[PDB]
RNA sequence: GGAUAGUGGCCUACCAUGGUUUCAACGGGUAACGGGGAAUAAGGGUUCGAUUCCGGAGAGGGAGCCUGAGAAACGGCUACCACAUCCAAGGAAGGCAGCAGGCGCGCAAAUUACCCAAUCCUAAUUCAGGGAGGUAGUGACAAUAAAUAACGAUACAGGGCCCAUUCGGGUCUUGUAAUUGGAAUGAGUACAAUGUAAAUACCUUAACGAGGAACAAUUGGAGGGCAAGUCUGGUGCCAGCAGCCGCGGUAAUUCCAGCUCCAAUAGCGUAUAUUAAAGUUGUUGCAGUUAAAAAGCUCGUAGUUGAACUUUGGGCCCGGUUGGCCG
RNA sequence: GGACUUUUACUUUGAAAAAAUUAGAGUGUUCAAAGCAGGCGUAUUGCUCGAAUAUAUUAGCAUGGAAUAAUAGAAUAGGACG
């Protein structure tokens, strides 16, 4: 349909995130190393649960 | 009955009554008549590359709304004209006019994607290096 | 480690009978020295222009700058 | 104009990529004989499937059929003298039944954990890379090596590495001479 | 009859009017060399095969011929056609779909290196020659193996089965660290030897080579399909995301980012093609009243298909095979 | 005793057949992809198993079978057997 619309803003979001650096951290283990902590981790210990058991809960409901 | 023949000399029609009906079936249709040759604007190649004449930005079709920022191409090969997708955001001030790009499909069989219309390929470099690159700073585009 | 060998009846039917690699592996024979392939193959092409010794052409070249 | 040296692949992946339940039954799989990625699963469970249908196939002939015979009882010998199929399971019935830890059972590195030697199925796996295990004579640094019965009472440390005999390794050595230039004089 | 190495309308002379076709001739297309074979795995199929072996063909396009046992040969010649090099302007010379290399084309493909040591070929010939072949180089085409950490010490929480009146507490083993401890190893680097035609790498091995700014793994994703955040900050139907449904107009789980989390991981994503999923090509195995589809009707040729009946029953011999029981 | 289907289709079993690839047996390439090697011993002059097998569904050839399905034959007897 109109096909010369406006170019003006293209950038407009990205170019006004205002910048902040990634905080350090320690490495973590790469290999067998990593499958030998998720195994441990997921199911050995078992943290958080619901009656379904929680990845990636943010700051729980409480 | 069931409608078809099954005579155990029936080989002839059946074999044939096929090959006849292979036609309604439309990615056999287009395999046969070449026409990955001979309409398309790339070759067939999963590939193309040409110079963008304008930067068009082409406003979206309901019920969205923007404008989805593309690119004429004159594809190098054949010089047919061809309009192109730049993706991710203001990456249109990576591309210039003459400035030679690849560009590639959508994914969508030749069909256009989402709700940009006319729209069937997509902008994958400009000037020999990437636009992912370009974008996530890892390289610069090449001085002109 | 684990080879292959061998022992020749007298150092001589060795010498004989023995790739000449080995030979001069020993010290058993001399490393000559060559001019390389393409070196060798361009001389062959060389000479492949000349008809006779040539020893008779240099003759006609040399007639036709001295006068 | 050679001739083509040949090769296969090994693995496969599985059609439906998000199972949680598959991906879940995966892991413990891969803490519980401390492996280090799907495609060491893979591998097996790919090899796995070659020998059902091997089998399964073979039990769609005739018994006292030449072929059933002959490849029936070459299938389950190959399978016995390497710990997967069991004493008397030596039927063609149960090899299909076989499952898979059945298999990953027999590795190298479970194996030396199986005997003291690591404690740690992960001990083990780093001990083995790193030359400090020997087959009888012959030294292994595969984790996958499949350790067959007769073979299982030779899996002991290397005559080198510190493990075995014949010197500390070279970081033990690096201490002794720390001990050595500085206080000693 | 002529010609041929030789049959044959192969060619000629004469004589006849024959030869092929709905069981698809003839003509057209092919982004077509044929096959061994490849991909895809319930099956039946679908798709691919320029390309490691066999066969055919061609050497810029065509035709012609010499030599020879063999060529209609092209790293042979002759002519025309198309390119096109040297030149003292008279003349002369070239044919990379051999090996390297260059230009062009394009999304798309490596060194103008070493060598006859192997494999095998040629010749007058154990010797000579071989860009056949082999070697190294470039090489994330595909394929295989599978490092990126391992084990303690300490102090809390406690899986602590308990003892048990109570901050009482047996005692291994999980879980946590701006807390410590020594052990191990090759990626490299490198005396040597090995490997090689000479090298190089691999195999082997002296002297070296692990504590975080290292020897620091990535790629994509986190609404649904689909595994994993409704956490924070930014933007406000803009920028942008989204195969598909959809997300964005001020508290965005979908954009831009920080943090965390998921998946595959020395690999992960995108594009085009194809195959499965597809019983959406259906022989197996679909559909047709109203979802797409029974020709208005009947005749009818090719084609497909087409009732039943003709030695049935009885009676014997011979040597065989998994099972009864047993050692 | 050999030859023997009026004329076929069908089906069985074989023959002549390529290697590589495929399926698949043997073999510890340190595992594996591979490879087709290898193994035993007095290792001071040796011994020794291998390098299988399956697969081709067209057509042709050879062969066992004759159910199914086609096909021929005595009617102006111009029939059959001897
Ligand atoms: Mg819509
Ligand atoms: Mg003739
Ligand atoms: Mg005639
Ligand atoms: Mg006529
Ligand atoms: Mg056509
Ligand atoms: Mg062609
Ligand atoms: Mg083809
Ligand atoms: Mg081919
Ligand atoms: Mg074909
Ligand atoms: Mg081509
Ligand atoms: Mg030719
Ligand atoms: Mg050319
Ligand atoms: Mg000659
Ligand atoms: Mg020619
Ligand atoms: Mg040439
Ligand atoms: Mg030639
Ligand atoms: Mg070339
Ligand atoms: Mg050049
Ligand atoms: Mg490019
Ligand atoms: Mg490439
Ligand atoms: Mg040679
Ligand atoms: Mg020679
Ligand atoms: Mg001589
Ligand atoms: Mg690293
Ligand atoms: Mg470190
Ligand atoms: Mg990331
Ligand atoms: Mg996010
Ligand atoms: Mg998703
Ligand atoms: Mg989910
Ligand atoms: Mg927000
Ligand atoms: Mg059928
Ligand atoms: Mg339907
Ligand atoms: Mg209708
Ligand atoms: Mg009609
Ligand atoms: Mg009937
Ligand atoms: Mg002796
Ligand atoms: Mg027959």
């Amino acid at each position: 349909a109109k096909v010369h619309g406006s170019l003006a803003r293209a950038g407009k979001v990205k170019s006004q995130t205002p910048k902040v650096e990634k905080t350090e951290k320690p490495k973590k283990p790469k290999g067998r190393a990593y499958k030998r902590l998720l195994y441990t981790r997921r199911f050995v210990n078992v943290t958080l649960v619901n009656g379904k058991r929680r990845m990636n809960p943010g700051p729980s409901v409480q | 009955g069931k409608g078809k023949p099954r005579g155990l000399n029936s080989a002839r029609k059946l074999r044939v009554h096929r090959r006849n009906n292979r036609w309604a079936e439309n990615n056999y249709k287009k395999r046969l008549l070449g026409t990955a040759f001979k309409s398309s604007p790339f070759g067939g190649s999963s590939h193309a590359k040409g110079i963008v004449l304008e930067k068009l930005g082409i406003e979206s079709k309901q019920p969205n709304s923007a404008i989805r920022k593309c690119v004429r191409v004159q594809l190098i090969k054949n010089g047919k004209k061809v309009t192109a997708f730049v993706p991710n955001d203001g990456c249109l001030n990576f591309v210039d006019e003459n400035d030679e790009v690849l560009l590639a499909g959508f994914g969508r069989k030749g069909k256009a994607k989402g709700d940009i219309p006319g729209v069937r390929f997509k902008v994958v470099k400009v000037s020999g290096v990437s636009l992912l690159a370009l974008w996530k700073e890892k390289k610069e585009k090449p001085r002109s | 480690s684990v080879g292959f060998g061998l022992v020749y009846n007298s150092v001589a039917e060795a010498k004989k009978f023995e790739p000449t690699y080995r030979l001069v592996r020993y010290g058993l024979a001399e490393k000559v020295e060559k001019a390389s392939r393409q070196q060798r193959k361009q001389k062959k092409n060389r000479d492949k222009k000349i008809f006779g010794t040539g020893k008779r052409l240099a003759k006609k070249v040399a007639r036709r700058n001295a006068d | 104009p050679r001739a083509p040296r040949t090769y296969s692949k090994t693995y496969s992946t599985p059609k439906r990529p998000y199972e949680s339940s598959r991906l879940d039954a995966e892991l413990k799989l891969a803490g519980e004989f401390g492996l280090k990625n799907k495609k060491e699963i893979y591998r097996i469970s790919f090899q796995l499937s070659k020998i059902r249908r091997a089998a399964r196939d073979l039990l769609t002939r005739d018994e006292k059929d030449p072929k059933r015979l002959f490849e029936g009882n070459a299938l389950i010998r190959r399978l016995v003298r390497v710990g997967v199929l069991s004493e008397d399971k030596k039927k063609l019935d149960y090899v299909l039944a076989l499952k898979v830890e059945d298999f990953l059972e027999r590795r190298l590195q479970t194996q030396v954990y199986k005997l003291g030697l690591a404690k740690s199925v992960h001990h083990a796996r780093v001990l083995i890379t790193q030359r400090h295990i020997a087959v009888g004579k012959q030294i292994v640094n595969i984790p996958s090596f499949m350790v067959r019965l007769d073979s299982e009472k030779h899996i002991d440390f290397a005559p080198t590495s510190p493990f075995g005999g014949a010197r500390p390794g070279r970081v033990a050595r690096r201490n002794a001479a720390r001990k050595a230039e500085a206080s000693g004089e």
